[PDB]
RNA sequence: GGACGACAUUAGACGAAUCAUCUGGAAAGAUGAAUCAAAGAAGGUAAUAAUCCUGUAGUCGAAAAUGUUGUCUCUCUUGA
RNA sequence: UGACCGAUAGUGAACCAGUACCGUGAGGGAAAGGUGAAAAGCACCCCGGAAGGGGAGUGAAAUAGAACCUGAAACCGUGUGCUUACAAGUAGUCAGAGCCCGUUAAUGGGUGAUGGCGUGCCUUUUGUAGAAUGAACCGGCGAGUUACGAUUUGAUGCAAGGUUAAGCAGUAAAUGUGGAGCCGUAGCGAAAGCGAGUCUGAAUAGGGCGUUUAGUAUUUGGUCGUAGACCCGAAACCAG
RNA sequence: UGUGGAUUGUCCUUGGACAAUGGUAGGAGAGCGUUCUAAGGGCGUUGAAGCAUGAUCGUAAGGACAUGUGGAGCGCUUAG
């Protein structure tokens, strides 16, 4: 039959080709230093894709 | 040509590889599954994605924004799917979706300026960008929404 | 491009109704798609046999797991059992499938411009019997010789034309619409109708 | 369509018990015997198809040594001598002339004598 | 709730016309000359038969039966 | 009707089948097709109590005689060419006298007085002649398959476009007709939103992902997902 | 190293070459045969398939041809 999503990856959106993912650390905790809060920039998925791309294959 | 002399196109038809057929074809016995494991069970393997006890990736991120079911999409056209044709008058979506240049108008069409017009017809969207009425506005075209 | 029509040898007008249909190049590989896919819609998928849960009988352990000194076995109706239970045979299924619109007409152009570039195209007159004569097809066949395969073409529907010339050995009817590209290449020669020679000029072209 | 196999597995079975014909007890009637003894017979073929080139050259060498005694003289030495004299022959041929024309053999022997 | 027919379908109908040689224990085979064909599907016959049987294309359908029910009435009526 | 089976196949059952047989009972459950065109199924004579032979006769065939089409291996025998009773052997292979043969005619074939070299095969192992596992022998059967999806490669058709689904009139014709839909042509942001740019936010500044656009439909090969999913095998759990 | 041959990958752009060719788990490429279908052309009681024997042919899986036994079907070429 049709082939099923993983619905918990509501934590990457698709760029144009590659996906692109959250910050782990992003919460709770919170008796850092201000340089490191700070860096709350965007990262993308590793080649670790080849072990998770086929999960995640009509995000589109 | 005949019926008894066809032959198919070259390099489009190959024969399909039979696993376990013998040593001479170097894919017999073992079949090119390894010696021993779970890998090499009949039916074996663990789910695409399992770390084997470690947490798995999309399980120490966090997830983050909704949906907004309601949403309005519009049918993107650039200003070089315009030049098709010369001293052009009133372009309409239902002249457009006619036209073959656009089709299935999700919800209106929204022009966007990607290239030069190169011509003085009078344009009749729905809405445009800061640039594209310009573009019309100097063709000469009465723009209305 | 200039074929004459003919009746009985009698020479009619002369139609020159051959443009991009006949005189074309043909293609070698859309013409064996075409005539692989004929065959493969053309098979009926009625055979299957028993699985190892399908054989009567076989639910209770011949004997005991260990203490007896023999092989281990689970059932009376395994697969390297006298008894019965095939592992991977066949099922009922279908074996036809679809292809492009543009590629299902260049294939039949392409078999019709080869016959008109071997000599083996005839476009005939109107003709019709009182009442389905073989013996009247057979000297009509011997008057324009001819190979022994043939295909007339029909314009709607030639009762006359399809009762009579059925029973001979190398000859089919058909008509305009009913064009294949399976019996087109298995005929040796074309005897189309005036009337049935445009009308397949103007659906493929 | 059901392929059932027949005419195919002892057309192959009677090529292997052909081979295998004058050998002693069931290795000449069984096929699974015969198929063992004739895998093991090439790999013995080609395994001294290499040794019958050192059999027959160390043979020569023997009939060679003794033929040069009789004129006191010394394989070594012999052809030590021999090779001084800007001389190119077999082993095999000097065996050979030795065995056939000896007085052939004399003078060559006095050739090598007079090069040391 | 049933008179009323005609027709699509389920048995049985008639069902086109071949001889001669050769080899053989016997030919349908080879060979030669023919002839039906809305029937050159298939099986039998002392070997491989469109013309020797069984049939098949198609013709009556069928002492009926309902199936599409195509059709008159019959009780079906008072509504704006 | 069939790119279904053809007697270990196909129904458990082509014949004496739910029958022989097995169990207190619920229940379990086989083996076994074929003389010839026509019984014309061996009249008669000879040996024997009979069984069975040897002639004769029937027939195209009797090495077609009911152990009845064809008759393969394992296994059991009779005749015959060369060789063997001082010898230590995974039994072969390389060289080589003598004694007999005569072919798909070629630097032919059978046998073997002596010499050199040489510890079977499969699996599992750092390593097996192994005193580690498996097989008495021969024959027949016995293990990566199909349906629907995803991604990549070759082939062909059209190209900023590409192509149809369920349907409907058809040789169960799979070619016509059928434009709901699907992919691509524009992205960026949690969103409202703006758009060749957009978010960032105090920042157009520096950076992130985009922009310079080739794709698409069907088929072929490789791998993967949901189904028993390459094949055989458990102690045990629940329902009646 | 000498002499003849097989395959490659190169090279030069038709045969001299240049180099190269142990191999387990694995990856890639080119082939042989078995049962069925389609088209074309064939063989067969003057003896098919099967079975037995042979000193024959191809680089391997394999393929022919005589002879005996057998008594009715079975090859070849291209593709699926």
């Amino acid at each position: 039959p049709k082939m099923k999503t993983h619905r918990g990856a509501a934590k990457r959106v698709k760029r144009t080709a590659s996906g692109q993912l959250k910050r782990s650390r992003a919460f709770t905790s919170h008796l850092f230093a201000n340089k490191s809060t700070k860096q709350k920039r965007q990262l993308r998925k590793a080649r670790l894709v080849s072990k998770s791309d086929m999960k995640r294959v009509k995000q589109l | 040509m005949k019926l008894h002399e066809l032959k198919p196109a070259e390099g489009s038809r190959k024969e399909r590889n039979r696993v376990g057929r013998g040593v001479a074809t170097g894919n017999g016995k073992t079949s090119g599954r390894g010696h021993k494991g779970q890998k090499a069970r009949s039916g074996g393997g663990v789910r695409p994605g399992f770390e084997g006890g470690q947490l798995p990736l999309f399980r120490r991120l966090p997830k983050r924004g909704f949906t907004n079911i309601n949403r309005k999409e519009y049918a993107i056209v650039n200003l070089d799917q315009l030049n098709k044709f010369e001293d052009g008058t009133e372009v309409t979506p239902a002249l457009l979706v006619e036209s073959g240049v656009v089709k299935n108008e999700k919800s209106g069409i929204k022009i966007l300026g990607n290239g030069s017009l190169d011509k003085k017809l009078t344009v009749k969207a729905h809405k445009f960008s800061a640039s594209a009425a310009e573009a019309i506005d100097a063709k000469g075209g009465a723009h209305e929404v | 491009n200039y074929d004459v029509l003919k009746l009985d040898g009698t020479k009619s007008g002369s139609i020159e109704l051959s443009d991009a249909v006949f005189g074309i190049e043909p293609n070698n590989s859309v013409l064996f798609e075409a005539i692989n896919l004929q065959r493969a819609s053309l098979r009926q998928g009625t055979h299957a046999v028993k699985n190892r849960s399908a054989v009567s009988g076989g639910g209770r352990k011949p004997w005991k797991q260990k203490g007896t000194g023999r092989a281990r076995q689970g059932t009376i109706r395994a697969p390297q059992w006298r008894g019965g239970g095939i592992v991977f045979g066949p099922t009922p299924r279908s074996y036809a499938y679809k292809m492009p619109k543009k590629m299902r007409r260049l294939a039949l152009r392409s078999a019709l411009s080869f016959k008109a570039q071997e000599n083996g195209l005839t476009v005939v007159d109107a003709f019709n019997f009182e009442a389905p004569k073989t013996k009247e097809f057979k000297n009509v066949l011997s008057t324009l010789e001819q190979p022994k395969k043939v295909l007339v073409v029909t314009e709607n529907e030639d009762v006359n034309v399809e009762l009579s010339a059925r029973n001979i050995p190398g000859v089919q009817v058909t008509t305009a619409q009913g064009l294949n590209v399976l019996d087109i290449t298995n005929a040796d020669s074309l005897v189309i109708t005036e009337a049935a020679a445009k009308k397949v000029e103007e659906v493929l072209g | 369509p059901r392929v059932k196999g027949g005419t195919v597995t002892r057309a192959r079975r009677k090529k292997t018990i052909k081979l295998a014909k004058g050998y002693f007890g069931s290795k000449h009637t069984l096929y699974k015997v015969a198929k063992q003894q004739v895998m093991k017979s090439g790999q013995y073929a080609f395994r001294d198809r290499r040794q019958r080139k050192r059999d027959f050259r160390k043979l020569w060498i023997t009939r060679i040594n003794a033929a040069a005694r009789q004129h006191e003289m010394s394989y070594s030495r012999l052809m030590n001598g021999l090779k001084k004299a800007g001389i190119d022959i077999n082993r095999k041929m000097l065996s050979e002339i030795a065995i056939s024309d000896e007085k052939a053999f004399a003078q060559l022997v006095t050739k090598a004598k007079d090069a040391l």
